[PDB]
DNA sequence: CGGGGGACAGCGCGTACGTGCGTTTAAGCGGTGCTAGAGCTGTCTACGACCAATTGAGCGGCCTCGGCACCGGGATTCTC
DNA sequence: GAGAATCCCGGTGCCGAGGCCGCTCAATTGGTCGTAGACAGCTCTAGCACCGCTTAAACGCACGTACGCGCTGTCCCCCGC
């Protein structure tokens, strides 16, 4: 089975494994690294999306929108302080 | 038609709205000219680098991607 | 189903 | 083109399938994904160079993420990475 | 006699601006960092030069905060420095 | 909040100073609006903090100068 | 006791620093406040330095690790 | 003869080139890049060293010392802007007073 | 390894009377490495954006204009041009 | 520990800011119409990478001399 | 006016800086091979300028009050020894 499905991961391990070469980050890359990277990428996006889903749901909207993302991002201090210099286009204060 | 927009385009009511969004209660009538200056400086800083990005592409047109590059690094520092 | 590991403050966004 | 929106849709359906997403929000997610990726990768590279290493491994990224990431998110993510690579390698 | 309050302050300010030494006591700092590091690992056999670098970094960072908060206090038009001026300074610096 | 036509005319004026001949994607103008609004609002929140620290309801230009120095410089 | 050493960075030492800061007059509160700020700052930087140290899997912390820790904090120090 | 002297520069062009390849900043490097870099480096170093020399002479030292360097950078607005996030061991602070504090 | 030899060369060229503290020279040694990294980073970014395989004089020339303030930049860039042209002819 | 100065609070006064109202003005949207450059594709040649040999410079260690710092004394300058 | 603090001058010590020498490694030189970049051409589209029309927003003025500023008096604390 594919490397992602072997890991159970929902991201293109092959792309990122390629990208690790394509970005010159190192002339060698070890097989777990793109897998480990994909795992944390999935985890990170899940955490934000969960909060943003609550934000849309709380606003009675099915559509997740920048407002709902921004509201989520600023409500978690960790995400907010992690993302303190990220600016959300059409994300209101 | 004598006035020039670059200063005037940013105007008392819009500044008032920005301040209200910024939670300001009341403002001195002097403030607007400071902010226009600051805005010019801020704008001036970013667009110069966008120009140089556009130069390195040798293109006449400036894209949002060039803006994103200039705005990315400059915004994080500022 | 993509369960979240962190235990975090509950928020109302409405 | 080289974009994650399909993977965003996967995890979106996996996390809140009752929610749609604006293309704007989807693009923001793509920008977000790229930002965090280049942040962790650029760090791990410079750490590897500091360690005089021509290769990047799980340890480098596992260290880099613990450097970048807030303390809870770090150990949670670290555990997720170690679990995932354990499943991958045990397979 | 007693010199009037502030003239001593001004002349010592001038002295400490013109001088260049480390102002924090050496061993107190060495110990302090030794302890707070130990929360993260059982034992670190620190390079002393690393401690020196930390001393310089901390001195610089503090003096920068001090001049900023003094600017806040003078904007208040007090001259007494108050913790609220520190909190404000860190807030505006985005450090809070 | 801020008005695209005046804003973009200002933008083109400043660009005209550096290059003297430009073209712009409308997405670039949008991005500049978003950036400028966010930056200004943040600076307003700072200067308000300054004004209330000085126990004024009105913000003053001194508060702008101070905030810009402390955060920006 | 080294906790007390955070108090053991003495009032007059702080005063000396404040004079290098050029400040004229200071309330009695400032010492504990600055002790807290310093503690937080230093704890962060050493956390990063130790993260490097353990990644190199050696008991010795080096000044180079401190330099990297500051650099990733976003501030640079020369001479090392 | 050495590439540096073929350019007429003091900084080690060969060193710069090696360091560029070691840093793998791209897959390839054009031969003009390392010389252009060495040039700009030499210029910057001379420029700052003028100001440090001036400071040392005002302190009537012949030996330049870190204090002189700090006083130089904090005198030049351009270097200070270049170095706003940079700190110097034993550099101290540039002596200055807010006039409102004066009696 | 160090730049100290070249630091001394430039120093004696600009102020042949002066000497330097090895502490200060160490400061310069760190500084030159810092600026070298920063410029190389921008060169990498530019090359990557333009999908280039290579770094050239054109990349560093433009990047310097991004690092330096404009008057210092103008001097640096014109000096670099003169240097590279002299290398090209010699 | 003592003394003095700054901080704080309260009161009065005037001006500036806010609000309302009416009229003017330009933005916002749509359509007109075209050209430039944007992007893509194909081809060819130059440039760098790689390998090998040779030579000179740089690095490391050692030695000698001079510069800087510290200490003591006297005169000048500031402060009460 | 007087006393305390600051500066200048001179001597001595101590070490660091500067220079010299020899060796090793890097830099230079030359040749080969290929691919990346540059150059040219073609086609598409998005960007630019202006008009038409509506309507909302912005501007200007007047009226009112509230807030800011300054003054005064008391009390505590911090500074200095």
């Amino acid at each position: 089975k594919t490397r992602s499905s072997r890991a159970g991961l929902q991201f293109p391990v092959g792309r990122v494994h390629r990208l690790l070469r394509k970005g010159n980050y190192a002339e060698r890359v070890g097989a777990g690294a793109p897998v480990y990277l994909a795992a944390v990428l999935e985890y990170l996006t899940a955490e934000i999306l969960e909060l943003a889903g609550n934000a849309a749901r709380d606003n009675k909207k099915t559509r997740i929108i920048p407002r709902h993302l921004q509201l989520a991002v600023r409500n978690d201090e960790e995400l907010n302080k992690l993302l303190g210099r990220v600016t959300i286009a059409q994300g209101g204060v | 038609k004598v006035l020039r927009d670059n200063i005037q385009g940013i105007t008392k009511p819009a500044i008032r709205r920005l301040a209200r969004r910024g939670g300001v209660k009341r403002i001195s009538g002097l403030i607007y000219e400071e902010t226009r200056g600051v805005l010019k400086v801020f704008l001036e800083n970013v667009i110069r680098d966008a120009v140089t990005y556009t130069e390195h592409a040798k293109r006449k047109t400036v894209t949002a991607m060039d803006v994103v590059y200039a705005l990315k690094r400059q915004g994080r520092t500022l | 189903t993509r369960f979240s590991n962190r235990q975090n403050k509950t928020v109302n966004y409405n | 083109k080289e974009s994650y929106a399909i993977y965003v849709y996967k995890v979106l359906k996996q996390v809140h399938p009752d929610t749609g997403i604006s293309s704007k929000a989807m693009s923001i997610m793509n920008s977000f994904v790229n930002d965090v990726f280049e942040r962790i990768a650029g760090e791990a590279s410079r750490l590897a160079h500091y360690n005089k290493r021509s290769t990047i491994t799980s340890r480098e990224i596992q260290t880099a993420v613990r450097l970048l990431l807030p303390g809870e998110l770090a150990k949670h993510a670290v555990s997720e990475g170690t679990k995932a690579v354990t499943k991958y390698t045990s397979a | 006699h007693r010199y009037r309050p502030g003239t001593v302050a001004l002349r010592e300010i001038r002295r400490y601006q013109k001088s260049t030494e480390l102002l924090i006591r050496k061993l107190p700092f060495q110990r302090l960092v030794r302890e707070i590091a130990q929360d993260f690992k059982t034992d670190l056999r620190f390079q002393s030069s690393a401690v020196m670098a930390l001393q310089e970094a901390s001195e610089a960072y503090l003096v920068a905060l001090f001049e900023d908060t003094n600017l806040c206090a003078i904007h208040a038009k007090r001259v007494t420095i108050m913790p609220k001026d520190i909190q404000l300074a860190r807030r505006i610096r985005g450090e809070r």
